């Protein structure tokens, strides 16, 4: 795998160059805190992410839990849990290396083609990527709703900057839409 | 490609874990030492090639067999080349530097180095001294800041311990 | 056990490696990180008894059918036992801020919780409840610094993942 | 494998208590810059290191390198300067640890067998030793000697105080002094 | 594998038939010294050989270790010594046995797609061929040139015959040309 | 195919080796043994029918309750195909005394053989006979010279041995 | 320790075999080309020491920086190292004739060289120049027989392959 | 594994001598066409061998074939016979190569404690490896008796010199006695 700083590396050894202009690498380093606890947000509520994003899924589509239904037996629940906590793992990493080649080698490379040889449903798990998006701005943000949380809200007690972090909200969510379209 | 954060997302990745307090604390160690490595690359990245040439400089003049007909600086080519190679080492120490981790010398410079020279019936002294001389050549704070040169310094020792 | 520098070690002997510069950095992360955790440390040694006892007495609040004929808190045995569990996963999570890895809750508390409950038949939602009452108690500066809350509160989420 | 913080710990839960001295963890902060000197220290110079004392373990033992001698023929020679390393490389880990488990777990258990069972001689193995344990010592104390450097000396640059780093090459050398003990 | 004598066993197979052609047979064995002495010239060179042919891949195309070329980094110039290494090796199986399959089915059996996988050139690879047959046919004939061999001449000092082993030139030649043919 | 120098080069490919000395002697002894084994070869290459068919009609006269109904030479067509049987590893062992090793009857007469004859209720003491037959058969120089009959009657126990 | 039978043998217990027509084969051609060989070690057994002598002489004479201070043959010590591993490299030579194959120069002499020579410092070209000096300064029949020579010549060129 | 040439060479190497009689290799040169003869006659008639030295143990001792005898049921006794095989193919080896090493290396070593631990009994063991030497004997000088060989006699037809090989006799028997040896 690669992070931003290898990454800028790979760029300089294309023209077999010194890397020269730091003004990028040093933001992220200015940035490196505002980073760590936005992992810590992801990391730290990621069991209540998975089981909120499934859930929702289902409440949208009671197909999933009938008959036929991709999130039927238990088995198959079980299942879908656990892959919607690996990709969330997976995009943690991500943003932990400011860098999503651990996302596309080990997580998203062969991932369409797994799911359409079990006959798991895109719609479907697009839309529980789509909350765990959703999820992941409002938690790194540190501004989740009372109306969201289910009697389970946490507060991350992070410094507040006016942006809340807009931009690591925006690679973050970056991510969640390389997953999506993976599946596309 | 070997870093900080790529060895402790590795760890975590092998036991199927989430990054932890662990992960996050070895990551503020990059935002802490940061400072020292990205001078050091500064300083390498706006004078490399003054610097590759004293050590490349510094080699020929511990072994001027070299200069000899059939040796490896004899011909216009060949010297232009071991500067060359010299440079390359440098680059790519400036890489590790701005990584943070020794992964760009192990990838591009030290795997098949000594499989190349063989072949090439290069010897290994001449690099040795190369990288040797800018090893002992830095001084702080002249040069950079003393935990600067301490950075540089470990990599250009990391060089010469892999052709040693 | 985990921490920085045993991550760090384990990843280098893997690969026949002598520790190098991303080992060090990540080392210099635990120098410091150190005065946050253990400021955290220090604060719940310290106060260990009556952060328990809150937490014990906010989830037999929460569950007061625990305390009817054959549930879990229903006798004394059973009310001592409970406290001293709760206790229990408070003194590992201030080993955890010791060390600076979970390897003491991971090895000690949470490695082989979940067959213990299930085969007493004790229900995981009151210990859920101890540990999140334990979580959204703390406020800084009052209790500890932002930052040695932030690591209190990350090992309590870390006990409150591993029971969810 | 174990470090000096969890070692502490495992003490601690002898008697199911928490870790309330803080100071000699305190103190293991405060020195933690010139324990990463002491192992940038080490691992710097491990080759001439090796090299070194292998060599010096051979001039004073010419046994070695004649017919049936243990570092006869090449093979053997270079299973030795390969075994040099490795102790070396576990002693240094212990340094970076502050806690000998990784050494003895890794490297001393079984080793003085091991050695046996091939014949390995065990006054030659522990005379090596010796000379990494006092080659060690110069390095941290930023010390070492023209005479005994063969035209390959190094100095650490690290900021100096009267003692020299005292307590940690104290350390240093226990480790070393555990991987004679359990060869001898 | 075959050699050339299962060959004609296989081909006599294929019609449940006796081998029923000794001559053949008894000219294989006519040349069989000669065929020692053309294999050993090769294996006797092959260090020079190999780093002569890719050297001068390398002098007629310098894109190959500027920036992106498939010998640069280091790690790359090695890859691409062993495998020139690897083929002259089969080639010169293939020569001992009198029989190309060992160099079809262990060398050269999907080679060109698994160097179309990783981008390395065929121009060149071809060309690294062309230099290593060319010298296995003035080794064999005893006759290398001062002017290619860069202070590094060998004589075989096999006994002269006035073809210089004609037959056996075309036959490794005709192996390196189904290297080229395969992987071009 | 098992021969003298796909053996050697099967071992020098295994241990990545280009051919060394033992490989190049190894072969000379193929220069030196063919004649015998190649005079076997043309001899029976000329005469393989009656070679086969006599040592066919010794298995038969061996065991003449082979003729009878339910057994395997009492139809036109096992007489036939037992005949074609005992020509068949003649055949093999012919091209054995090509390659000069043991490929062609180990990968195109043994590999398989009891199995089958298994199967279909073939005994093997009749091919066994034969096979006795022929390798008592021979003497020298009648049939031809002292080292040829040697290669013949060594193939000729390595298929009864494998049969055995 | 590999020679012409115990390469065979080996292939033979990896099948479950017993020796073969092409195992017996191969050791005619040891039989064969012993004679050749056997010259060739005689020769070598009783001049061992001047050959070692001149070849040793002969890398100095091309690189005599390695008498100038500090390098590998500077001093009398290092000078009868070195002059003792040339004679090393032609008695594992002299062995390896007697046994007719590669073996003893195989794990007594290059097993290990490439480390053991990069751990001192000691540059290969030297030794490669040693033997190349005695690769090319033998001739027949001066010397020994053609083919005795074609013996010698190719351990050496297997040595030298081996340094290159 | 050694040889009977590369035996010499590591009695040399004791010394870092070179190998000086060639007198005692030559003899071996020499006697190589009766060497293969000898290794001939054994795997040439190697299942007839086996067959009736595992039948004559039996026939010595009838406890092997009733209940709690080691060749009861057929499971022992094909493992038995499976056994003899193996024993005499390695010795066959030893003979080909003129020393024991691989023998006692591949064969030897451990065999007297796995036949302990399964409680295959040592007289018959040897009685077993008794016929065989007594067979190889008989076979290496080309004199099989019509009242041993059950119908099934074989003649090798080898040139007849008076002493049938003697020195070769007495060296295929030590490697018998060698395989009775590695039992006590
Ligand atoms: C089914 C009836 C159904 C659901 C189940 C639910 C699913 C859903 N959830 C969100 C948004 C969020 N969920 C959040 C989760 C949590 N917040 C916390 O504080 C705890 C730790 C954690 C677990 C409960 C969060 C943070 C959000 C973000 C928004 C917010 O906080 O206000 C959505 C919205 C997704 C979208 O915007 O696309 C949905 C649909 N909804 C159901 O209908
Ligand atoms: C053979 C005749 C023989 C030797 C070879 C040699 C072995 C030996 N070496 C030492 C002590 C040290 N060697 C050191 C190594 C180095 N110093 C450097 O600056 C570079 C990087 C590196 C490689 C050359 C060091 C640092 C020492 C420590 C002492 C010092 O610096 O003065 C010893 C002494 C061991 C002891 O003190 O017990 C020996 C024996 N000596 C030989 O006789
Ligand atoms: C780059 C400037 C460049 C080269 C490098 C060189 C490559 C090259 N080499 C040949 C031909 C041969 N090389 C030979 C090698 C050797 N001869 C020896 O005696 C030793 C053991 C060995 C290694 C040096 C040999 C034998 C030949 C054959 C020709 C001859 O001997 O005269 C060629 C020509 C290839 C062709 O004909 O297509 C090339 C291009 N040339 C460079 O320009
Ligand atoms: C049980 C009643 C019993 C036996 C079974 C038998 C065992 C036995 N066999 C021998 C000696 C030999 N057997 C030989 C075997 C063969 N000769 C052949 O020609 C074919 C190819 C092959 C298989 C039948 C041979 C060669 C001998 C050697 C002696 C000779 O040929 O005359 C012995 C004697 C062993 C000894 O001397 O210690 C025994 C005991 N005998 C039984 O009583
Ligand atoms: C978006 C992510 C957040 C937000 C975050 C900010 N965090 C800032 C500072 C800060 N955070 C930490 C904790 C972090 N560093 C570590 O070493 C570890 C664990 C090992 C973690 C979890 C530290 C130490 C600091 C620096 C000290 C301080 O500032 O108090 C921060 C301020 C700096 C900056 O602007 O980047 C921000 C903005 N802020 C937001 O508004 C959202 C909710
Ligand atoms: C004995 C080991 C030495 C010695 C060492 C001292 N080092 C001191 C300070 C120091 N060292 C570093 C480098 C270290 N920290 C890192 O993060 C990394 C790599 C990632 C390394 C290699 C730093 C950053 C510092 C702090 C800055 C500074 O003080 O300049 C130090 C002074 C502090 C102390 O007393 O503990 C000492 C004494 N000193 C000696 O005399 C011997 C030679
Ligand atoms: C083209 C390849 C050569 C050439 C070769 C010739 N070699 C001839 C004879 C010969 N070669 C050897 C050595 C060979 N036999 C072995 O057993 C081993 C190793 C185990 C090797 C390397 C021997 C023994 C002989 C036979 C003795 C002799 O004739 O001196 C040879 C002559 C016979 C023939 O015409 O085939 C030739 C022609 N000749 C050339 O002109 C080019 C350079
Ligand atoms: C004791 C073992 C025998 C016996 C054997 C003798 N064999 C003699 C010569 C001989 N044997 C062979 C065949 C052998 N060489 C091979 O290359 C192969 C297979 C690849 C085999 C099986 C040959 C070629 C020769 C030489 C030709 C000949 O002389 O006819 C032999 C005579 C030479 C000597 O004294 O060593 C003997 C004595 N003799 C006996 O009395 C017992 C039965
Ligand atoms: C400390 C006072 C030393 C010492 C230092 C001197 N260095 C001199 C020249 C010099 N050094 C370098 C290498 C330096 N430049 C870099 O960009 C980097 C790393 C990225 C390093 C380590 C260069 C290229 C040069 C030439 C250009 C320049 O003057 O900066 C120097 C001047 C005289 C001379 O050239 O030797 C000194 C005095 N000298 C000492 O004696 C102590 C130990
Ligand atoms: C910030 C001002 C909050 C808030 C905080 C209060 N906490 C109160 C009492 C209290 N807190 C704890 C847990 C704390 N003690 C520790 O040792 C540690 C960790 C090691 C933690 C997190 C305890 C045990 C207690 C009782 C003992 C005490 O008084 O310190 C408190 C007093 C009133 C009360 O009990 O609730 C306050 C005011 N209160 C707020 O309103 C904001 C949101
Ligand atoms: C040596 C004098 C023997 C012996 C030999 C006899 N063989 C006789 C006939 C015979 N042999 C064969 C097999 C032979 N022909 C081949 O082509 C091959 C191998 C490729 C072999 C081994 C055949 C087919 C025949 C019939 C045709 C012919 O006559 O050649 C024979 C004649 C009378 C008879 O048929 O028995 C003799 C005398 N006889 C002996 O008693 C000693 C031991
Ligand atoms: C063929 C006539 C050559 C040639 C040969 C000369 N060699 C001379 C001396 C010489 N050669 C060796 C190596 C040789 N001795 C051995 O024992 C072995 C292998 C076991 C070999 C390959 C030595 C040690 C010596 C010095 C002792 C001696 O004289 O025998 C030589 C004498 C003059 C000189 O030293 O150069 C000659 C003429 N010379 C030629 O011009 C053609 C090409
Ligand atoms: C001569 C061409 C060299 C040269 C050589 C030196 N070699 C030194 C030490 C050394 N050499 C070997 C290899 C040797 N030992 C064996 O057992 C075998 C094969 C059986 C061989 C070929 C070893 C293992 C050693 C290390 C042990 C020892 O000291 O003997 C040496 C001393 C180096 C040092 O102590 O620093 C030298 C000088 N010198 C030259 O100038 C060229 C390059
Ligand atoms: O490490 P990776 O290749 O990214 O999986
Ligand atoms: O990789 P290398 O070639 O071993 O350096
Ligand atoms: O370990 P657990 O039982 O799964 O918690
Ligand atoms: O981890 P460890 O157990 O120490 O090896
Ligand atoms: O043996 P192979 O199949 O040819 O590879
Ligand atoms: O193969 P087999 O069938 O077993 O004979
Ligand atoms: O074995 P080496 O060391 O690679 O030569
Ligand atoms: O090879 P070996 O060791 O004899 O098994
Ligand atoms: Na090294
Ligand atoms: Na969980
Ligand atoms: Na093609
Ligand atoms: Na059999
Ligand atoms: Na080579």
């Amino acid at each position: 795998m690669l992070d931003a700083f290898s990454r800028a590396v790979v760029q300089a050894d294309a023209s077999t160059s010194v890397v020269a202009d730091m003004g990028a690498l040093k933001q992220f380093i200015a940035e490196g805190n505002r980073r760590l606890d936005a992992v810590n947000a992801i990391a730290s509520n990621a069991s209540c992410m998975v089981s909120d994003a499934v859930a929702g899924m289902i409440c949208e589509n009671q197909g999933l839990i009938q008959a036929g239904g991709n999130c039927y037996p238990n088995r198959r629940m079980a299942a879908c849990l656990r892959d919607a906590e690996i990709i969330l793992r997976y995009v943690t990493y991500a943003l932990l290396a400011g860098d999503a080649s651990v996302l596309d080698d080990r997580c998203l490379n062969g991932l369409k083609e797994t799911y359409a040889a079990l006959g798991v449903p895109t719609t479907s798990t697009v839309r529980a990527v789509q909350i765990m998006k959703a999820q992941a701005a409002a938690h790194i943000k540190d501004t989740p709703s009372e109306a969201r949380a289910g009697g389970k809200l946490r507060k991350m007690g992070s410094p507040v900057v006016e942006d809340r972090c807009a931009s690591l909200v925006a690679e973050a969510s970056s991510y969640f839409d390389r997953v999506i379209s993976a599946l596309s | 490609m070997k870093s900080v954060v790529t060895t402790v997302i590795a760890a975590a990745d092998a036991a199927g874990r989430f990054p932890s307090s662990s992960d996050l604390e070895s990551v503020q160690g990059s935002i802490q030492r940061s400072a020292a490595r990205l001078e050091a690359a500064e300083k390498l990245a706006g004078n490399i090639d003054a610097v590759a040439q004293e050590a490349y400089n510094a080699c020929i003049q511990k072994y001027p067999y070299l200069n000899n007909s059939g040796e490896a600086n004899s011909t216009d080519t060949f010297k232009a080349k071991c500067l060359r190679d010299v440079k390359h080492y440098m680059r790519l120490i400036q890489y590790s530097l701005v990584v943070g981790g020794t992964g760009p010398l192990d990838e591009w410079g030290i795997a098949g180095q000594r499989e190349v020279y063989r072949a090439l019936g290069l010897p290994t002294a001449p690099y040795v001294e190369a990288l040797s001389f800018a090893r002992n050549r830095g001084c702080a704070p002249r040069d950079m800041s003393a935990q600067a040169l301490t950075e540089y310094n470990a990599l250009l020792d990391y060089a010469i311990n892999s052709l040693s």
